[PDB]
């Protein structure tokens, strides 16, 4: 599924992930249904 | 018939969201030839130009450059004139993204060109003169006899 | 010792060696920028 | 500024300048054609924005001037040229010519042993044109009669542009420095450049 | 003695404005400069941080690989400061407040002055050139002039100017701006006004803004590993002459095409193996006014055949005062800016506002005029252009400008390899920052 | 002025309001600038073979033929290489191109030409016309410039050797217009330079006269079932003081130079009657023989 998506946008395998896709990744990590195995971000929240 | 043929329409089922955005500039090379020495050319005696930049009408030298070779921007360009035009703000408050700096709307990327460019074009490049300095020349400017 | 006594320093110059004859000079205009070593001759008194 | 506290006693004006009033007040000025002079009347009501000459005194009574008497005239400077011409341009003018006097005297045996193109001119600026600019700005502000060349006589590079205009008639390089204060020596690095 | 309020109605009731709700503050200009400064300054300052923004960013990563007094700035203006010369002979004469700092801030070489003490902190060279129309281009010249005497290594050149009231009024006066009552009388929308080398051109349209590059010693770019954007081959202010006529422009920008092998723009060309007829673009300065746009035609016609460009292989000609206007001290630059990114893009910008061709521009047979983009792809190179600018009162110049590839010849296959290895990580990083 | 309206209507007031002025006219007579652009574009991307009949068209179409338009082809053919197929093509088509804009001549013929807008039997007339070597005068009811970047579009392609085209805004509906007009395209071809810039008015005596201005139906006014009437005046009595405008100039001026009037009858009057419109109106051009 990978290769099929990213071989169509093969520009996403040179650049950086979008200044406004990395809220909407951790904003997924707040709404997601089982709760994120990995930490996102070290802020505030990091306790939580 | 055929008035009827253009009076009976239909719905073909079209599902679709767009979006616009695009990979950081990228250079296209060119094919030269060159027969050329090596150790002829003293570098420090050449100039020559690390890079650029120009504030204009037009905005940075990349939406320039856009406008002047294209004529219309591209999902970059009007991102960032409308960035530069400061339509779109960035809020760290809940929902975490880009807004409308006008009426606080959340706004995507897409829709950056059909929300904002058509008043972008207009407000951006030559215009009738928009008065910053509560002057105008060509209507009304302060005279003391 | 001639300019300070007399006002002569400061001659504002008609552009003689410019013009000076009406139609080939115009056309001359372009044939002098053109080439390296067209100058003054002093014996006319500097014409062009 | 001050803000008219009640209507003004209303004074004859052209048509054209009455219209002109019109256009800034609008809502606060009255203007009206009188029928036998076809003039305009113009009446400024309660809140219009009004300017009045006061004075101030300040500390700098003294300053390094030019001896009294000076004239770019008795250095034989034509009066077109003098009208014309910001104050600062009679000063490098003069200078130039001056400067020419050291050695040669007709600029134009420059081209005898060298291409027009290779005369070049460097002259620094703090501010330059500067009675120029202060021309425009009063003049403009006030409507009152002022010169059409005004900015390109404000253009710290315009004073030795007037020079090769009127005396060397080079075809070669000019450049002309802001140093502010160091101007001088600072054009003379891109002299020698 | 009494001063009384009065009015005027003005021709010109449009001009080439900055896009509106452009910010400093939004770049991240502090409100105590925006204040404290002219607003042309804030043109200059931003456009310095965008324009390192296109290598490296720390300007002090300068001080790494050289000794900060060799680091310089060389910027143009035509006026600059007006805002803040405007700002004092209102306000003394009208007692408003107005700053201390007024005849500090109205010296045209301030500005960059305000960037060297915010950003670079360079010890070395300032020089800031009055060229009219043509200081940027004029200060292109002497940013070059400072790198190979070995004052400097490290040059930001540049122009810069902005449009106020009394800018509008001292060109309208002088009748050199196109007069808009009659343009709306002919048809003519905003956009279309700005026409270059068209019949019907009726003088320029007024302009501000500013724009800046940075011109470094080839050794250097090399070591530091930055982007080489083009090579400067070239650059030349040039003078005219005496006479009395004032529609009469100036030629003298041709002493550079003088000695046709031995001329200074064809052995510029020839250092790189390159010939007179490898030079496809010019960058004209385009006025689109009466006297300029024929008389630069013909003067690029003129160096073109004497320098031998064999016949009918014109040079393919840019208006960019068509689109952006023309701003007086940032003319030349913006002009520099699109030949740099004609260069590496190989596109050749289209005048848009060329409705028909001026049939006096006929007897040019080496120039041609352009309507539509001629885009050059991977299979279509391009090699050298030439930025040509006339400026008020004889300040006339020309900057040869040739392709960065020309340049990585010179390193040897090895070392060619090597430079190709650094530029890539450094697009990379530099795609990153930006 | 209110009986007067109540005569008349809402609508015929309004659109007789005059549009016409002489300071809005657009001559395009260069081919020399538009010619050199055109070859290079072909030059550059040419695609298809020798085989092709378009580049037979276009070799006509660059018939256009001077002292000017040679130092263009004859270079760009001269510099062009061995290096490839396209080359070796471009290089022999090119050669016998300039071989045969060197021996080029020309016609000669002056039209005024109405409705002459885009997708139209017109259009198809003046791109015609002026592939004859012909002098045309193009009207254009829309002074927009899209429609003024059409005749554009139009001239640089269809345009050979003394071809000069010229576009002007004009209403037919207008008698100012008519006369104005006329008392432009009859006077002087004379441009004085003083101070100022005047251009006074060209004069060209028609050869053919093209009377094919179409008023269509749209009706946003209300203006339905009143517009038959109006177009009486349009499709006729309009045309008759066109006809009669140009018979005074070339009186005035004493030409004995037949204009042709080529009268755009409707086809066979009588025996459709579904069309509606044409067939009626156009059966009066035999009371006007």
């Amino acid at each position: 599924a990978i290769t099929a998506l990213l071989q169509r946008y093969p520009d996403a395998e040179t650049v950086v992930l979008h200044p406004a896709d990395v809220p909407f990744f951790v904003e997924l990590c707040k709404t997601l249904g089982k709760p994120v195995n990995f930490v996102p971000v070290i802020d505030k929240d990091v306790r939580r | 018939e055929m008035s009827g043929a253009a009076d009976e329409s239909d719905d073909e089922a079209p599902a679709g969201t767009i979006r616009a955005l695009p990979s950081p500039p990228r250079g296209y090379n060119p094919a030269p030839a060159p027969e050329w020495d090596d150790l002829d050319v003293d570098p420090a005696d050449l100039v020559v130009i690390v890079g650029g930049a120009e504030l204009g009408p037009y905005g940075s030298s990349r939406t320039r450059f856009e406008m002047e070779v294209s004529g219309e921007l591209s999902a970059a360009g009007v991102l960032e004139l409308a960035w530069t035009t400061g339509m779109v703000k960035w809020e760290d408050d809940p929902k975490a993204g880009w807004y409308d700096t006008e009426t606080g709307e959340l706004v995507p990327e897409c829709e950056i060109v059909e929300r904002y460019h058509d008043a972008v074009v207009e407000r951006c490049g030559i215009r009738e003169f928009v008065d910053d300095g509560a002057i105008d020349p060509d209507h009304a400017s302060p005279l003391l006899v | 010792v001639s300019a300070i006594a007399g006002g002569r320093p400061m001659y504002e110059k008609p552009a003689d060696r410019r013009f000076d004859h009406d139609v080939p000079e115009k056309r001359q205009e372009a044939a002098m920028l053109l080439s390296t070593d067209a100058r003054l001759g002093e014996n006319d008194q500097y014409v062009l | 500024s001050v803000f008219l506290d009640k209507d003004f006693t209303f004074v004859v004006s052209s048509e054209a300048d009455a219209r002109a009033f019109v256009q800034f007040d609008p809502e606060h000025t009255v203007a009206r054609p009188l029928p036998d002079s076809s003039d305009w009347e113009v009446t400024r009501k309660a809140g219009t924005e009004i300017r009045v000459p006061r004075k101030t005194k300040l500390s700098r009574t003294v300053g390094a001037q030019i001896p009294t008497g000076f004239d770019p005239t008795v250095w034989g400077i034509s009066p077109d040229m003098a009208s014309s011409i910001d104050r600062v341009a009679l000063w490098n003018i003069v200078a130039t010519v001056d400067a020419f006097l050291s050695s040669g005297f007709t600029p134009t045996e420059l081209m005898r042993w060298v291409h027009p193109s290779q005369v070049a001119s460097t002259q620094g600026t703090g501010m330059g044109g500067m009675t120029s600019m202060q021309t425009m700005y009063h003049g403009n502000l006030l409507g009152r009669a002022k010169p059409n060349d005004i900015l390109q006589e404000v253009l710290p590079n315009v004073v030795a542009a007037h020079v090769m205009q009127s005396y060397v008639g080079g075809y070669g390089a000019m450049v002309h420095p802001v140093g502010a204060c160091a101007t001088a020596a600072v054009s003379v690095e891109e002299g020698v450049d | 003695e009494i001063r009384v309020p009065r009015k005027t109605k003005l021709s010109r009731t449009v001009g080439a404005q900055i896009p509106t709700g452009f910010d400093p503050t939004v770049w991240g200009i502090s409100p105590d400069m925006a204040s404290s400064i002219d607003r042309v300054a804030l043109w200059n300052i931003v456009a310095t941080v965008d324009a390192f923004l296109s290598s490296g960013f720390t300007p002090t990563e300068l001080m790494r690989w050289v000794h900060p007094s060799q680091v310089a700035s060389t910027q143009g203006t035509g006026m600059g400061g007006m805002t803040s010369m405007q700002t004092m002979y209102h306000g003394n004469l009208l007692g408003r407040a107005k700053p201390n700092d007024i005849l500090q801030e109205v010296l045209p070489n301030v500005v960059a002055a305000h960037v060297m003490q915010s950003y670079v902190g360079g010890y070395g060279a300032m020089v800031h050139p009055v060229g009219a129309c043509a200081t940027a281009a004029v200060s292109v010249e002497e940013g070059v002039d400072k790198i190979k005497l070995g004052k400097a290594d490290l040059v930001i050149a540049g122009g810069f100017d902005d449009l106020t009231l009394e800018a509008i009024i001292g060109f309208g006066d002088m009748a050199a701006t196109a007069d808009t009552e009659m343009m709306r009388a002919k048809g003519i929308s905003d956009s279309k006004f700005s026409r270059a080398n068209d019949r019907r051109r009726l003088g320029f349209l007024e302009a501000q803004g500013g724009g800046t590059i940075l011109l470094a010693r080839g050794d250097l770019a090399l070591k530091m590993g930055l982007p080489v954007l083009a090579v400067v081959g070239y650059a030349q202010s040039f003078a005219d002459g005496v006479h009395t006529s004032i529609p009469a422009p100036g030629l003298g920008a041709l002493g550079a095409a003088r000695g046709g092998r031995e001329s200074t723009l064809a052995r510029s060309l020839a250092q790189l193996g390159v010939g007179a007829d490898d030079i496809a673009v010019i960058s004209k300065h385009d006025t689109s006014t009466l006297a300029n746009d024929p008389n630069e035609t013909e003067l690029h016609e003129r160096i073109a055949d004497s320098m031998g460009r064999a016949p009918g292989n014109p040079l393919f000609i840019v208006s960019q005062k068509t689109l952006t206007g023309h701003a007086k001290g940032g003319a030349a630059v913006f002009q520099m800016m699109g030949l740099c990114q004609i260069l590496r893009d190989g596109v050749i910008p289209p005048n848009r506002s060329l409705d028909c061709v001026d049939d006096e521009l006929a007897t040019s047979g080496h120039f041609v005029w352009v309507r539509e983009p001629l885009d050059l792809r991977g299979k279509f190179p391009l090699k050298a252009g030439l930025v040509t600018s006339l400026g008020f009162g004889h300040v006339s110049g020309l900057v040869a400008l040739v392709h960065p590839e020309a340049f990585i010849a010179a390193l040897d296959p090895s070392e060619r390899e090597d430079y190709r290895t650094r530029a890539e990580q450094r697009m990379l990083a530099g795609q990153r920052r930006l | 002025i209110d009986l007067v309206t109540a005569e008349l209507g809402s609508d015929w007031p309004r659109l007789v309001a005059p549009t016409f002025d002489a300071r809005k006219a657009v001559v395009f007579d260069d081919r020399w600038a538009s010619a050199r652009e055109d070859l290079v574009k072909l030059w550059l991307a040419e695609e298809g073979d020798i085989d092709a009949q378009w580049e037979q068209l276009s070799q006509r179409f660059e018939g256009t033929g001077h002292v000017v338009a040679t130092q263009a082809n004859w270079w760009q053919g001269k510099a062009l290489a061995a290096g490839r197929n396209v080359h070796a093509s471009l290089f022999g088509r090119i050669a016998a191109g300039a071989e045969n804009p060197g021996k080029g001549r020309y016609s000669d013929e002056v039209a005024v030409v109405t409705g002459a807008s885009k997708g139209s039997i017109a259009a198809s007339v003046v791109g015609q016309l002026l592939d004859g070597g012909a002098t045309v005068i193009a009207t254009t009811s829309r002074l927009d410039d899209d429609r003024l970047a059409f005749y554009k579009q139009l001239y640089r392609d269809h345009a050979r050797f003394d071809a000069t085209l010229w576009v002007v805004p004009a209403n037919m509906a207008s008698y100012s217009d008519i006369d104005k007009l006329v008392e432009w395209v009859g006077t002087e071809q004379t441009e004085s330079l003083g101070p100022q810039s005047i251009h006074l008015k060209d004069a060209q005596t028609p050869t053919l006269l093209f009377p094919f201005a179409a008023p269509r139906v749209a009706g946003d006014m209300s203006e339905v079932g009143s517009r038959a009437e109006m177009e009486m005046k349009v499709l006729l009595w309009a045309v008759q003081r066109l006809i009669s405008g140009l018979s005074k100039i070339g009186a005035e001026r004493d030409i004995a130079s037949r204009l042709h009037v080529v009268l755009p009858g409707s086809p066979n009057r009588g025996m459709f009657g579904g069309d509606g419109a044409y067939g009626e109106a156009k059966s009066a051009l035999d009371a006007l023989e």
